[PDB]
């Protein structure tokens, strides 16, 4: 699980 | 008649959307008066997003590192600062299309319209809610950060969300327009626990009132429950507690339909325990919780804006 | 990630909406260049809507009987005519906000954004589809006639619907922007048979592709069906026939996901026959049919407009 | 059943 910058 | 997921007209916000480029990163900014607001991770690099030190990254930038495009005209950046997780880029031109506006930090359960944008250009508009776990179930691709969420009242745009990032479950996280995240999230490309979400009870009740106003009545019954008894059922089905303030907010819809709030709560209890038995409510086989009481009144009474 | 009912940004259309008053009737008009288009029943009276003779009613009117309000400025009507079921009111001022535009008459199954308006002022925006029976499942109150439906391509607004009236089942009927009704309906306050509606098969398939793109794969299977065999199942469940042209239109989504169209048809057959077994697809417990293949590509690829 | 102008 990793947050992804958009 | 009819009941749709209805967004606010987006024109006032469209005129505020710009493109912000820093390095090889492109996202959107919000241009109000002579300031452009955008997510601060625009200043990151590809190998430094596990734990960026944003103060250092911003000290290393100059005004000319920020390219700001408003349609076909480039805006000159004449100052830059950081406020929480947003950048404020001062430009030499005030936006002539700046609407009357406010910045608002919303509570969980409140809804807003999103104008999804890429390269400073609007792509589409949709409605969503601040979930109880402070995520939003949006529709966002790479490059959409800086898109904003908003409500309108008469002529005043209340901005409440600026998009930053996507969690690994595919839901979305972002900030108010002062740069404060909703929820526990931080702008790091790390594993971050989202709380277990719950269903927005007062909104489900609002939507059942919308159903009644639109002639769907099959789920009504002659029973009334107590607030305490209903909240026992809510907790079992992972619904938020219903408060007396919620009961008061549902006042107008209760008065218009003649169905007391605790009477509608008895319907909701039956729906939770027995399901829908193959029937639908306002075209849905699930209990919908992204309409507020105000959303229902707005749409069933024809409120317009400026 | 995410998949929402997404409307086009409405700003270009907002700048075209005006109020038209004739007698005691108020509705909306569409102001493009120096013409205002609006539903012709604005010239009716309360006791003459069972079968109005519109040619007579219009002969009895003059330019000054039409009050046209654009925001805070009243427009002078300098001519009036009838084209099918719309009125064309020539005004002495060209709309300075006229976008690049076209008038299009859409096919059943195509979607569009609606800018719902009252008193010439935008209220909200939502997406809907032209149903196979040529009704639309809108959200419309008295005073909303003259609201328009549209699509945008780059900078060009393609107007495809102008709202006129509500059928007793609570669905909506209206015209193209040349005034030709969709479906068999006429502007009379009479009982009018709507065809039995059907489900838009190619759109359901598009939405299943959107689900796959967004990571919902539980409904996929190893089987493939023939077009003829699938259409036998479609007919049993009141779904429209799938044509080879539909299969070709689904080409891009099939190529992107690597799932052949007839392979996805086998999934749809299983869903029709066995239901969802308590699961959901893109947040829905029903099979959604108001996304076209183009809608899916638009939203999953981030297409923007001017 | 009656159509209603809006």
């Amino acid at each position: 699980s990793g947050v992804t910058f958009q | 008649s009819g009941f749709r997921k209805m967004a606010f007209p987006s024109g006032k916000v469209e005129g505020c959307m710009v493109q912000v480029i820093c390095g090889t990163t492109t996202l959107n900014g919000l241009w109000l008066d002579d300031v452009v607001y955008c997510p601060r991770h625009v200043i990151c690099t590809s190998e430094d997003m596990f734990n960026p030190n944003y103060e250092d990254l911003l000290i290393r930038k100059s005004n000319h590192n920020f390219l700001v495009q408003a349609g076909n005209v480039q805006l000159r950046v004449i100052g830059h600062s950081m406020q929480n997780c947003v950048l404020k880029l001062k430009v030499d031109t005030a936006n002539p299309k700046t609407p009357k506006y406010k910045f608002v930090r919303i509570q969980p359960g409140q809804t807003f319209s999103v104008l999804a944008c890429y390269n400073g250009s609007p792509s589409g508009v949709y409605q969503c809610a601040m979930r109880p776990n402070f995520t939003i179930k949006g529709s966002f691709l790479n490059g959409s950060a800086g898109s904003v969420g908003f409500n309108i009242d008469y002529d005043c745009v209340s901005f409440c969300y600026m998009h930053h990032m996507e969690l690994p479950t595919g839901v979305h996280a972002g900030t108010d327009l002062e740069g404060n995240f909703y929820g526990p999230f931080v702008d790091r490309q790390t594993a971050q626990a989202a709380g277990t979400d719950t269903t927005i009870t007062v909104n489900v009740l609002a939507w059942l009132y919308a159903a009644v106003i639109n002639g769907d009545r099959w789920f009504l019954n002659r029973f009334t429950t107590t607030l305490n008894d209903f909240n026992l059922v809510a907790m079992k089905y992972n619904y938020e507690p219903l408060t007396q303030d919620h009961v008061d907010i549902l006042g107008p819809l209760s008065a218009q339909t003649g169905i007391a709030v605790l009477d509608m709560c008895a319907s909701l209890k039956e729906l939770l325990q027995n399901g829908m038995n193959g029937r639908t409510i306002l075209g849905s086989a699930l209990l919908e919780d992204e309409f507020t009481p105000f959303d229902v009144v707005r749409q069933c009474s024809g409120v317009t804006f400026q």
